[PDB]
């Protein structure tokens, strides 16, 4: 049967005795049946890459892989080739004498090449046109793959013309089955994606879900707050008292805007008895790093940091995420407040709303889509970029289930939030709260 | 797959009044546009009136202000309200489900064009 064979290529040649994931699984199984359009949307570390390199193995043909840069195509090929697996690139900073080795092993009757990495640059060249023609009508396309879809995308953060000609391509390799691959795509951005490429419906869609059951999202109103230091250093204490014996247990981040704010921040915690240090651009090299190193090192359980965070940092017992002032998107708060819990272990994430912070990073975004427009001229991201915060203040201002709110952004199923957020857990304390806000709301 | 089934056709004198119902089932996220055809008997399948996700609405010439389309966001369903009906209007009608998004938590889903089984509507 295909399943025998499928694990049998995972075993003989990735390694593999089981798929990371049965959704890893069903893209896979998917792809081999080669009846239908793939989109495949998973987060860095999934093994996305598994879901077209494995089905191309067992396919009787060749696999074109269409990736923007050569830096992300160079990363698989080293990998592929590790493997024992017969993988070319064809780009523009290759020898004319190296192209043309290849452009040559791609006119034989079965060529060495299984899969064939390229720019969309060089998959459009009058150059590469004709090694196309052939390779259509002798039937040696199993698939075309095109690796960060998104960039279709005018309302996606990475629009390339480029990928404009690629639609047309999936037309001329009718007989082929297209799949599509990206971490990051809005509803909008998936319509795009599937308009654009002229994928073929049915099209089917393999999409990760936001949603951790182990995060409790809520948001508290600074406004209707008497002592919001106080508040804060309570919630920092039932999130770093999870297990009384040790103490303090874990760690957690405070997010603000302001440098300013993070070092007053942290005074004020460190007085109520939660030892905070401030990590800000302010701040020398060497203190930050020393700052890093104490809260890595549990020396000291809170940061006070501004959108510096270190990318490079994962710590697994993160048990608070609170956001002292609103993130810049919806986009930017999943992944802020999702550096929690990553031992899957009960873990908060609590917004701080003002509507005095929604005015002031509602302006400075406007400030710096304004400095970009005067350097390269109008786009539609731009829009793009105004529409994410307006999710994010909608979450805020909004009754219903926050993980939800959050999967409706993304293109998720409704999400099995087990009161796993204020609004599950209380519906009507959250409606007291917010009529209590449209009461300062008057005049 | 997906379910269009459409409901609350049946016979009425001219002038009268009837208002049809396109209920959607499966696990949908959206839909691009829902559109309704009416196939007269004996005559081509006929564009009615449409709307976009996001309640954008247009009609056809043959029944402007005489019909209006609407959705029950909350129920993945579509009305067409018909009044003043002429005999012309006597036909099967259903929905096409243009750009029907749908996905289960499990993060398997489909995108795929749907068409509804129809309901009978006479006008005498
Ligand atoms: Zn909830």
């Amino acid at each position: 049967d295909p399943e025998r064979r499928v694990r049998s290529t995972l075993k003989k040649v990735f390694g593999f005795d089981s798929f990371k994931t049965p959704l890893q699984e069903s893209a896979t199984m998917a792809v081999v049946k080669g009846n239908k359009d793939v989109f495949v949307c998973m987060p860095t570390g999934a093994g996305k890459s598994l879901c077209y390199q494995l089905p191309a193995l067992l396919a009787k043909g060749i696999t074109i892989v269409v990736s923007p840069l050569i830096a992300l195509i160079q990363d698989q090929v080293d990998h592929l080739l590790t493997l024992k697996v017969r993988v070319s690139s064809l780009n523009s900073k290759l020898s004319a004498q190296e192209r043309k080795e290849l452009l040559a092993d791609l006119e034989r009757e079965k060529p060495q090449t299984k899969i064939l990495y390229i720019t969309p640059e060089m998959a459009a060249s009058s150059s590469f046109q004709p090694t196309l023609n052939s390779l259509v009508s002798r039937h040696l396309l199993s698939y075309l793959v095109v690796d960060e879809a998104h960039c279709v995308s005018q309302w996606g953060h990475d629009f390339r013309p480029d990928y404009l000609r690629l639609g047309a391509l999936r037309s001329r390799l009718g007989h082929a089955p297209c799949v599509a691959l990206t971490a990051t795509a809005t509803p909008q951005v998936q319509e795009d994606v599937f308009a654009a490429l002229h994928l073929k419906k049915p099209v089917a869609i393999f999409k990760t879900p936001c949603f951790r059951a182990n995060l409790f999202y809520d948001v508290q109103f600074k406004e209707l707050i008497s002592d919001p230091y106080g508040n804060l250093k309570d919630f920092c204490l039932k999130a770093l008292g999870q297990e009384a014996d040790k103490g303090l247990s874990g760690c957690g981040i405070v997010y603000c805007r302001t440098r300013e704010a993070c070092e007053q921040l942290a005074i004020e915690l460190s007085c109520r008895g939660v030892n905070a240090k401030a990590y800000h651009a302010g701040l020398k090299a060497s203190e930050r790093t020393l700052v890093q190193n104490d809260w890595m090192e549990e020396k000291v359980p809170v940061i006070v940091a501004t959108i510096s965070f270190g990318m490079g940092v994962d710590k697994a017992n993160v048990r608070f995420v609170a956001h002292w002032n609103i993130a810049k998107s919806m986009a930017g708060y999943y992944q802020e407040s999702g550096r929690a819990g990553r031992d899957g272990k009960p873990s908060w994430c609590r917004l701080y709303y003002s509507r005095n912070d929604r005015d002031q990073v509602s302006f400075l975004i406007r400030k710096e889509v304004a400095k970009l427009q005067e350097k390269r001229g109008n786009k539609a991201s731009d829009k793009a970029t105004i529409m994410a915060f307006d999710a994010l203040v909608t979450f805020c201002e909004e009754l219903g289930c926050r993980h939800a709110a959050i999967a409706k952004y993304f293109g998720d199923a409704l999400p099995a939030c087990a009161k796993g957020c204020d609004h599950c857990q209380n519906p009507t304390a959250v409606r007291r709260r917010l009529e209590a806000l449209e009461r300062s709301s008057s005049w | 797959q997906v379910q269009l089934v459409e409901n609350g056709g049946g016979c009425v004198k001219a002038g009268g009044s009837l208002r049809l119902s396109c209920a959607a089932s499966g696990s949908i996220f959206s839909i691009n546009r829902m559109t309704w055809y009416r196939q007269a008997p004996g005559k081509e399948r006929e564009w009615v009136a449409a709307i976009t996700s996001g309640g954008s609405t247009n009609y056809a010439d043959s029944v402007k202000g005489r019909f209006t389309i609407s959705r029950d966001n909350a129920e993945n369903t579509v009305y067409l309200q018909m009044n003043s009906l002429k005999p012309e209007d006597t036909a099967v009608y259903y929905c096409e489900a243009y750009g029907t998004y749908t996905l289960a938590p499990t993060g398997e889903g489909e995108y795929d064009d749907y068409w509804g089984q129809g309901t009978q509507v006479m006008v005498s």
